[PDB]
RNA sequence: UUGCCUCCUAAAAUGUAACGGAGGCGCCCAAAGGUUCCCUCAACCUGGACGGCAAUCAGGUGUUGAGUGUAAGUGCACAAGGGAGCUUGACUGCGAGACGGACAUGUCGAGCAGGGACGAAAGUCGGGACUAGUGAUCCGGCACCUCUGAGUGGAAGGGG
RNA sequence: UUUCUUGCCGGAGGUAGAGCUACUGGAUGGCCGAUGGGCCCCACAGGGUUACUGACGUCAGCCAAACUCCGAAUGCCGGU
């Protein structure tokens, strides 16, 4: 799983689901990409079951890229407790996803396949995306 | 379990107390602040504290030198 | 040049046994050096197998 | 205790002139300072009490 | 009325070798000798402060002026050394005196140097000053060797308006440097 | 957990809650205070007896990434950072005009006089780059003062 | 009329946004190659090679309440 290696702030407020994507809007590594149509914390549980789905569809001969890594903590309090007492313990790590992001990034010499393969990885995501190419 | 936080010191309502063209009296504070934000200009004295104050009356007026951001006095015409 | 801090700087002669001498300052109160070796009489700045031991032994 | 407060006192009249601190174990010695002394009016050498 | 021997000898003599050598555009250019730095870098005083003393006698006996001595400007664990504490002693000669100093060198101490082989011609700094090293000070006959209780070296650097070390290993060589060749 | 100081939350004046997110304080310095004068780090490259990644020396690049007693922030290279000479203003009598604000507290202050320090002079100095290092009132102790003194002179006691 | 409202003029700011080869941290893939590591010459020295490892640097794509080279709209103080 991807986490930082360590942070600043272990506790941070919850990252702002709002406006659209300003930066990493276009194919910049692979041929194929996965761009985010809608707002989510995606985690890292996340992305290595869609990253692990590619993998398995191409089997071999293609490169993948994440262009999204889950550096923002989320806190949980322990189970069955009362409102109060302090800030939970970080739980999750998490990455702020606005629509237009691309999130996933793949390279291989079948177009058909490799369509095929991002969607599989899609169907792992909480949120609603669609494949783009480099071309305009 | 319980935080080990919950301090904080009072606020020291610091900052601008004299903006751009009010008349001031001599001795009057123009700006609270902590280190050299602003430097004394012209007829603006600098405190222990880092007080900016009105050594002579007229009206405040900001202004760069050099970079420095500085507060100045400018005499106001007499009557 | 502090007045006092300072050993005192003494004209001093310097003689080598190769006979070549020279006026130069010094802190030998004594004023007199006399010196064994010098530039001028050291051999570096003046410029001064096992077969063959085989033969040597055998030729 | 470490640093105890001590009165400097004028050498001149031995008025109790001022108050102030020092640390005993960087000045073991009694302090010895110029002071302004109301009742003489000028600076006078002060020691502490 | 007077001039150091090795002086007279660099105005009338190094100086027009050299115009010849290198063909400078202008007089100014002509590379000469700024200063001698001796310096005794004394780490064991970090415990035996005594040595600093010895060190002090050394310098001042050997070069005619009395040593500063320089304090260590950083705390270091691994050598025992406490910020401030008195490390290294040095000597800045200038002017008649560092004529002196290194016409009796090169006449007296470095032929005295025990197995004396010439110093390397590569210890130059990329801009033409030289620096080296010597392991006693028993070489110098200004100390006595009756009387030293250990054996104290120490680097001598000689800086020059030489520009490169090329310019400035021919201005050495012509005040009598010893170089080896390489 | 309870007072004080710094930051974020705090929505670009100020202020702003929670058992919200992070730390610090209940000192230290006779210089680490005052003044006059001088200086510029850290890091990196190259050369050099022990000596190494790093001790002290030399040259070069380096405008600030070092350093500011001590948290953090705002500042400071023009230095408030580094060094040196003398010194006690870490003053007495005061204080135009302001900041802050339930109140009690708290905070800044030019300038006048006395008697001084440094400086050729202009000038600066009523502690410390700045903001923590602290405790109302009562009651009582000590020193000093041209106050009072229960008939009067004293004294006790009480004032300042 | 000193209040308030509207127009205009004089002001300070660090939020929204954005940006980061502008700092402090996080962080994706190339390229380059210190650094260990393996091996061949074999001495432990100087070197030649490896499906390892990767500093520093560089090219491109990014992230932050307690990051900021930047930076609004509003609000606030004053004048008119
Ligand atoms: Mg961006
Ligand atoms: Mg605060
Ligand atoms: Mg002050
Ligand atoms: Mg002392
Ligand atoms: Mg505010
Ligand atoms: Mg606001
Ligand atoms: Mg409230
Ligand atoms: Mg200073
Ligand atoms: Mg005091
Ligand atoms: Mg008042
Ligand atoms: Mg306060
Ligand atoms: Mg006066
Ligand atoms: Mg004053
Ligand atoms: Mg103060
Ligand atoms: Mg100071
Ligand atoms: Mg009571
Ligand atoms: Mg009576
Ligand atoms: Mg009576
Ligand atoms: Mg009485
Ligand atoms: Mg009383
Ligand atoms: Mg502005
Ligand atoms: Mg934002
Ligand atoms: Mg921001
Ligand atoms: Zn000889
Ligand atoms: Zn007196």
């Amino acid at each position: 799983m991807l986490i930082p290696r360590k942070v600043k702030h272990r506790k941070q407020h919850h990252p702002e689901q709002r406006g659209i994507a300003s930066g990493g809007t276009s194919v910049s590594f692979g041929d194929y990409g996965i761009q985010a149509l809608e707002h989510a914390y995606i985690t890292n549980r996340q992305i290595e079951s869609a990253r692990i789905a590619i993998n398995r569809h191409i089997k071999r001969g293609g490169k993948v890229w994440i262009n999204i890594f889950p550096d923002r903590p989320l806190t949980k309090k322990p189970a069955e407790t009362r409102m109060g007492s302090g800030k939970g313990s970080p739980e999750w790590w998490v990455a702020n996803v606005k629509p237009g992001r691309v999130l996933f990034e793949l390279s291989y010499p079948d177009e058909k396949t490799a369509r095929d393969a991002l969607t599989r990885a899609i169907h792992k995501l909480p949120i609603k995306a669609r494949i783009v190419t480099r071309e305009e | 379990s319980s935080s080990r936080n919950g301090r904080d010191s009072a606020a020291q309502r610091l900052g601008v107390k004299r903006f751009g063209g009010q008349v001031v009296k001599a001795g009057e504070i123009l700006v609270r602040q902590r280190g050299t934000h602003f430097h004394p200009g012209v007829n603006v004295g600098r405190g222990g504290d880092d007080t900016l104050f009105a050594l002579a009356p007229g009206a405040v007026e900001f202004g760069a030198k050099r970079g420095r951001k500085t507060v100045n006095i400018v005499p106001v015409a007499r009557p | 040049m502090k007045t006092g801090i300072h050993p005192e700087y003494v004209d001093t002669t310097v003689q080598c046994g190769c006979g070549h001498s020279f006026t130069t300052r010094s802190t030998k109160q004594s004023g007199t050096i006399v010196v064994e070796v010098c530039s001028q009489c050291h051999p570096f700045y003046t410029g001064k197998g096992r077969v063959a031991r085989f033969e040597k032994r055998y030729g | 205790d470490v640093r105890p407060k001590i009165t400097l006192a004028c050498e001149v009249c031995k008025h109790r002139n001022y108050i102030t601190k020092k640390n005993r174990r960087n000045d073991p010695d009694r302090l010895e300072i110029k002071k302004f002394c109301p009742n003489c009016g000028t600076h006078q050498p002060h020691k502490e009490s | 009325k007077a001039l150091p021997r090795l002086k007279q000898r660099y105005r009338e003599e190094i100086r027009e070798a050299l115009q010849q050598e290198f063909n400078y555009a202008n007089v100014m250019q002509i590379p000469g000798v700024v200063k001698v730095v001796v310096n005794m870098g004394v780490g064991d005083a970090a415990r035996d402060a005594k040595l600093i003393n010895g060190a002090i006698n050394d310098l001042a006996l050997i070069t005619g002026q009395k040593p500063e001595v320089r304090r260590a400007r950083k705390s270091i664990a691994q050598f025992k050394l406490r910020e401030g504490m008195p490390i290294g002693a040095r000597v800045t000669l200038r002017g008649d005196r560092m004529w002196e100093f290194l016409d009796r060198l090169i006449s007296i101490a470095l032929p005295r140097i025990r197995d004396f082989r010439g110093l390397s011609p590569k210890q130059f700094d990329g801009t033409g000053n030289y620096t080296f090293g010597l392991n006693e000070q028993s070489m110098f006959h200004e100390i006595d060797v009756d009387s030293i209780d250990r054996p104290r070296g120490m680097d001598i650097t000689v800086v020059t308006t030489a520009t490169n070390d090329a310019e400035g290993r021919a201005l050495l060589r012509a005040l009598g440097f010893p170089f080896k060749e390489n």
